[PDB]
This record gives C-alpha cells, structure tokens and sequence, in this order.
C-alpha cells in the first residue's frame, strides 16, 4: 500500500510536469516578440523591398 | 440476506468501477490591436537645400 501510495504521487508528479509544461506554451505565446509582430515584419519588409 | 450479502458481509454483487469523466485539455490563441498614426507637423522650412 505504500508502494501505491508512491505510484499515485508519482501520477500527482507528472500531472505537475504537464501543468508546468502547458504554463510554459501559454507564457511563450504571451511572451513580446511573437507571431503577430513577425508576421508585421515579413509583410512589412516584402512590401517596401 | 437483507443486503444481499455472505455469510461474512462480502457484497454477492461486484460494485461497478464508475469510470470517471477525466480532465481535458485546455487552449489559448492569440489577440491583436490596432492604431492610429500621430499628428502631422508642419515642418518649419530652413534656408539650407
């Protein structure tokens, strides 16, 4: 029983790990430089090139 | 007998799993905002060429 005890905090551990890893994808796409401001530079820099 | 029971109350019907509804995933996309330009100043005409 305390080995399932360790298998569930275990479970608890890796939910922890997707929960980080997904704060992570959401702090990246908040993050400044981003996909709108380098689709203004491409669309910006074909045009006046 | 009552309950349905053994003779040492084990339960004669196996109680059901009640396969839970599990978490999903979550989603996050992107926002944009737009402006204006400033106001034109009159540039004050030097003498140079």
């Amino acid at each position: 029983k305390i080995r399932r005890e360790a298998a569930q905090m275990q479970v608890e551990y890796q939910e922890t790990q997707q929960a980080h890893t997904q704060a992570q994808l959401e702090l990246l796409q908040r993050k400044f430089t981003n996909k709108a401001l380098y689709s203004w530079m491409r669309g910006k820099l074909s045009a006046i090139y | 007998l009552r309950h349905n029971l053994s003779i040492d109350g084990q339960p004669l019907s196996l109680a059901i799993y009640a396969e839970p509804t599990d978490p999903k995933a979550l989603l996050t996309s992107m926002v944009q905002a737009s402006q204006g330009g400033s106001a034109v100043l009159p540039g004050t005409l030097s003498l140079y060429r």
